[PDB]
C-alpha cells in the first residue's frame, strides 16, 4: 500500500515529462558528467 | 500542475577521477539533481549521459533523498549491496543503457521490491572491462527480500556475475 507505478505507466507519463525542462541552476550540475575520450 | 508524485525523492550523484578529492574522499561525490515526480525523473534521464558514451572511470549513484551512497550512512550501515558485472550519426540505445533505464524506472516506481524501506539506492560503475550494477539495500539479514530483489533485478536487466555483499 504505497505510491507505485508500472514500467508502462512511467513510459506513458514520460510523454507529459516531454513538456518540462531544466533551468541553468540544476542543468549546470550535469556538466560534471564526462564523455569518454577518443582513441586514435 | 498535475504532477505524478513519487513514493520517495531520489538524488543522483556522479564521481570519477576528475572529481577525486585526494584530501577528503567523501567530497569526491557530486550530487547533481533531486527528483520528486515521474516527470522530473524523465527530465533527469534526458540530461543524463548514456553509459555507452560515459567515461571509463565513472559512477552514477541514485539514492533516496537524505541517504548518502556510502556505508557510513545509517541507511546502509546494516545493509549491503547486490551487484552484477555486465559487459561492454545517431545510434540505438545499447542493452546496457536499456538495463540501466529499466532499473532506474523500477527504483522510482517502487517495483524493485513489491512487498520501513528495503532498497536505499543503486549504483552504476563504468569499469575497464566490466560494468558493475549494484542495488544497495538496508537489511542484510533479510533473505527472502534479497531473493525477491534477485528475481526483480534479473527481470529488469538483459545485458556474468551476481554477488551479494554485506557492508
Amino acid at each position: 500500500v504505497r505510491t507505485m507505478y508500472t514500467r508502462e505507466e512511467l513510459l506513458r507519463i514520460a510523454t507529459l515529462a516531454s513538456a518540462m525542462d531544466l533551468g541553468p541552476e540544476v542543468l549546470r550540475k550535469f556538466d560534471v558528467i564526462e564523455v569518454a575520450e577518443p582513441v586514435p | 500542475a498535475n504532477l505524478h508524485k513519487l513514493q520517495r525523492a531520489w538524488t543522483l550523484w556522479y564521481d570519477s577521477p576528475s572529481t577525486y578529492n585526494t584530501e577528503n574522499w567523501e567530497m569526491s561525490l557530486v550530487p547533481i539533481m533531486t527528483v520528486h515526480s515521474v516527470e522530473e525523473f524523465f527530465v533527469m534521464l534526458r540530461y543524463m549521459k548514456p553509459l555507452h558514451a560515459l567515461r571509463t572511470s565513472s559512477q552514477y549513484h541514485f539514492f533516496q533523498e537524505g541517504v548518502k551512497p556510502m556505508w557510513e550512512d545509517p541507511a546502509n550501515k546494516k545493509g549491503g549491496k547486490l551487484w552484477v558485472n555486465l559487459d561492454i550519426a545517431a545510434e540505438a540505445k545499447t542493452d546496457l543503457d536499456k538495463a540501466w533505464e529499466n532499473v532506474l524506472m523500477a527504483t522510482v516506481g517502487e517495483y524493485l521490491d513489491c512487498v520501513e524501506p528495503f532498497v536505499t539506492g543503486i549504483v552504476m560503475s563504468k569499469r575497464k572491462y566490466h560494468n558493475r550494477l549494484a542495488v544497495w539495500v538496508s537489511d542484510a539479514s533479510a533473505t527472502d527480500k534479497i531473493e525477491a530483489l534477485k528475481k526483480a533485478l534479473t527481470k529488469e536487466a538483459s545485458l556474468a556475475s551476481m554477488v551479494f555483499t554485506k557492508h
